[PDB]
């Protein structure tokens, strides 16, 4: 098997990057009917990560010219 | 002293988490009580209403019998997680929880003969279905469903313990806008494809008070259709007055309704007080468009007979309106 | 507490008028009883009246209308055959009763009219 | 009747936790049922709705083949926790979750074949997709859509479970200011990059109630600019009375104006 498709549990057990959005006040993922996480691998070494989220990034609204 | 402990070791030990008591045996009944502690809000917007209660459950289990113990075992709250309880549930909840401060809102109580006694604090949003089509003269049921979630009727029964003194503290509940007129309760089969699970219904006549619609609503509505009147008694060739008193009639009517939306439910289907104040509009409407008739049939082209038919007209016509709207709508 | 009346009974016609807390029990179920079989469900109507439901048998036979104005429930027929002939009931049902096919379920029983062909 | 315990243990203990049903055959014909219990609020604000129903999973599972009971011997707590299941889950909803008193909400039955049922009640806040141009005289549809997170058609199928007869309770839906005139079931295999994913649709045609805005909304307007003719029928030289009527009707018509659009 060239591409092990991973379930959503134990990818905590592998390392995975920090990489977390600055400009966001609140973000979550839907954990049901399971957890919106995937992980996959490839023999050549290679990790690809996959995940859902709903990002309420902030945004300065420079409203001198509103509308 | 650590007879209790071993006691209490020896009953856990061996103890089958995944089988209700009397496993093989008949159904297993169980009790109930509820004690309301408040209901918290009651939406029209979303049709839900709040409640706050202790809801305890009785069952007898066999594992869970002991001796030579004369004395009422209250245990951790945590040894919940290790015994049966029912799969109880709301079936018409939107969202619940069991409150947490300080510690878990739980109490396990074992008997010597065996009885359990598990109570909970649950804050719980059930659902409401409203009819609005009488507000603010209406009248609605609200009711919680209590149902076994994976249990049929061959498996379990539910009964109000202590019968029609199951629920308590109805009497204490101070609502803001309702009065509860009546509690019910009611213990019944629900056939499915599955088969027969037990229920239970705790149903509530909530009567809407009117005491604010009565001088909010109903009173500035009256005296200004009134006031809407005076212009009748007014010279017809007093233009700027007339017109002047009609048309800020109307302005004061259009702004009663504009508060009482801003400031009532948004409930997006006609109800007796949108009949009420679109009759009071139509009437200053049909009190200004009067002064055009008057104005028009003796300026264009002593009392004038519309202003003296009108003086008797109008109060007539509105109080067989509102004869009509409070005999349909009580 | 809900009364109901049925009347009526090839363009047929049936009603079913409620008297009392009909909001309580918004849908109403036809159901239909020939001689020595059991009640049979023919079909269901809810509050608003759309969403309606009929059995596999008879889904294109029967039509099933609403008027909440009048509180009142037709049921009409366009064509009819021999075995129909049975005692047709109407019912209603709470909100949160059960399953629709199942009669345990509905509390109120209209007495049902009579029809044979 | 320790047999059941050490039969549920023995089926538990051989069976793969992670690997799917099949891996190196066909794809598992994952069926859905659903029976919505009520469509609670609809926000023209927000754009979702959230709704509330008893999702169910069927599916055929070989490996959790038990034998003694014929009385499909359901399961929960521990050992239902890790059993295998698939990964369904709703493209639309903002959030979601599943009720937790006074117990977790969620069953999983076992027939004796290998046949799985997985029923979890939840509560899902869906988006729905509103064309308010012609508010309130707009008809929406609002659907419910349910797909594959990693698997493929190669792995998972999806599938209504009784046609039509899937997705029952829809005569309980009973919104306030909407009408539910039609509602339907979709399935379809999607083209992602990756490959074809399967995809299931629950779809509800709501029609919104033009009886309140007619009665609150058009008629005020209306005899406000029937009042505003009245003007015309005034005497030429009454200047007090036509411009008081003129300007007070235009103060009128933007009070109804600026205060409504406050409530809508
Ligand atoms: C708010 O609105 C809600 C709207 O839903 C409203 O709810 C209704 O409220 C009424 C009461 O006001 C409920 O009526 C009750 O139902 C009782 C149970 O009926 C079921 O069980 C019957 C058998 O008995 C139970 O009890 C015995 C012990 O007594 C026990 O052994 C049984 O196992 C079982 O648990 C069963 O028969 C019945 O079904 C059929 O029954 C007969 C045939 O036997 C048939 O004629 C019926 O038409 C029905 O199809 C059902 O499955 C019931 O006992 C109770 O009865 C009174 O009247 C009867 C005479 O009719 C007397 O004989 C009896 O002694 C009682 O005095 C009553 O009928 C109704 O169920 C509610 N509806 C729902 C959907 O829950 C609330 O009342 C409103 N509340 C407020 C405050 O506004
Ligand atoms: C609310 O508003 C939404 C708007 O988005 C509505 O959404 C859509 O509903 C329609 C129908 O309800 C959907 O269209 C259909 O697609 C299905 C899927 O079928 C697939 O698989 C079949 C084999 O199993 C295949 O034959 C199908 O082939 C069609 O499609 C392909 C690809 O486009 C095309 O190449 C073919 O030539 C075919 O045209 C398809 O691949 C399909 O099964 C549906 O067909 C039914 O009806 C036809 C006609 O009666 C009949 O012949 C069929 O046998 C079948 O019974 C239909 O074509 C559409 O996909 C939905 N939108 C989205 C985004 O998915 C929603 O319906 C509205 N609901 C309400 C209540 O208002
Ligand atoms: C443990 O719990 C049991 C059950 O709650 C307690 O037994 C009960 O004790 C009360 C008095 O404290 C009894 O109440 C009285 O009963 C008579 C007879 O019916 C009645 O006339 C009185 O009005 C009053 O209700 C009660 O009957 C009795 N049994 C039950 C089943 O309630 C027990 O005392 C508790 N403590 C200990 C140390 O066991
Ligand atoms: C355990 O689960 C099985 C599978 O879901 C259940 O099977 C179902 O059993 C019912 C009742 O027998 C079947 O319904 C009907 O039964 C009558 C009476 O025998 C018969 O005349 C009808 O033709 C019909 O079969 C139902 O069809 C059947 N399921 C399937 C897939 O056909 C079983 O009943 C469950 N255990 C119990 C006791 O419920
Ligand atoms: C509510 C109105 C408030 C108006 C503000 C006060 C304005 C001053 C009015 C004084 C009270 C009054 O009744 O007016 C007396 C005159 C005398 O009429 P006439 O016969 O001398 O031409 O007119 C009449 O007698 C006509 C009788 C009009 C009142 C009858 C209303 C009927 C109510 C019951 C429904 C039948
Ligand atoms: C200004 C007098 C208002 C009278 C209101 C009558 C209310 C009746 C409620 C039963
Ligand atoms: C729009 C209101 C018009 C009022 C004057 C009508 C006069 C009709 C004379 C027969
Ligand atoms: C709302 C109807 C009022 C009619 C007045 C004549
Ligand atoms: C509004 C009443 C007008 C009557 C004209 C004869
Ligand atoms: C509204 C009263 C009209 C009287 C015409 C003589």
């Amino acid at each position: 098997i060239k591409v092990l498709r991973l379930n959503s549990n134990m990818v905590g057990k592998i390392w995975i990057p920090d990489t977390f959005f600055r400009n966001s006040k609140k973000a979550d993922a839907h954990w049901i009917t399971t957890p919106n996480r995937m992980l996959r691998i490839w023999n050549d070494g290679r990790v690809l990560y996959t995940l859902r989220l709903t990002i309420d990034a902030e945004c300065q609204l420079q409203l001198h010219n509103f509308p | 002293m650590s007879f209790v402990k071993e006691t209490v070791d020896k009953l856990l030990k061996g103890y089958d988490i995944r089988l209700r008591p009397d496993f093989g045996g008949p159904p297993v009944c169980v009790g109930m009580n509820i004690d309301i502690a408040s209901i918290d809000m009651v939406s029209e917007v979303n049709m839900d209403y709040t409640l706050t209660m202790y809801f305890q459950q009785y069952w007898r289990d066999k594992r869970l019998a002991y001796s030579g113990i004369p004395l009422n075992l209250t245990l951790d709250n945590r040894v919940a997680d290790q015994l049966w309880v029912p799969d109880t549930y709301f079936l018409n909840d939107k969202k619940s929880f069991v409150h947490g401060v300080t510690v878990k809102n739980r109490m396990i109580r074992l008997h010597p003969d065996g009885t359990v006694l598990y109570g909970l604090r649950i804050t719980t949003t059930a659902a409401c279905m409203m009819d609005l089509r009488r507000y603010p003269l209406d009248e609605q049921n609200c009711t919680l469903e209590i149902e076994s979630y994976g249990y049929t009727t061959d498996d379990i029964e539910f009964y109000w313990r202590g019968g029609d003194k199951a629920v308590t503290g109805v009497e204490r509940i101070e609502l803001p806008q309702f009065s509860i007129v009546e509690h019910r309760l009611v213990s019944r089969n629900v056939v499915f494809a599955t088969g027969a699970y037990p229920r239970l219904s705790l149903s509530f006549r909530l009567k809407r008070n009117i005491g604010y619609f009565i001088l909010q609503t109903y009173m500035p509505s009256i005296l200004i259709t009134i006031l809407s009147w005076v212009s009748f008694w007014i010279n017809y060739d007093a233009s700027a007055a007339r017109v002047a008193l009609g048309i800020t009639t109307v302005l004061t009517m259009t702004t009663i309704n504009t508060h009482l939306r801003e400031t009532l439910p948004k409930i997006p289907y006609v109800k007796a007080i949108d009949m009420y104040l679109m009759g009071c509009f139509v009437f200053v409407f049909l009190a200004l468009l009067e002064y055009a008739f008057v104005n028009y049939i003796f300026f264009g082209r002593d009392v004038n007979a519309i202003d003296r038919w009108s003086r008797i007209v109008f109060p007539f016509t509105f109080s067989l309106f509102n004869l009509v709207y409070w005999l349909y709508y009580v | 507490q809900v009364q109901l009346v049925e009347s009526g009974g090839g363009s047929l016609r049936l009603s079913c008028a409620a008297s009392g807390h009909t909001f309580n029990y918004p849908i109403m179920g036809w159901f239909r009883q020939a001689p020595g079989k059991e009640r049979e469900f023919v079909g269901a109507i809810s509050w608003s009246g759309g969403s309606t439901s009929y059995a596999d048998s008879v889904k294109d036979r029967f039509t099933i209308s609403r008027d909440n104005a009048k509180n009142t429930v037709y049921l009409e027929m366009n064509n009819l055959k021999p075995e129909d002939t049975a005692v047709y009931y109407c019912a209603a049902k709470g909100r949160y009763s059960g399953g629709l096919y199942y009669p345990t379920n509905y509390d109120y029983w209209g007495q049902g009219t009579q029809v044979t062909v």
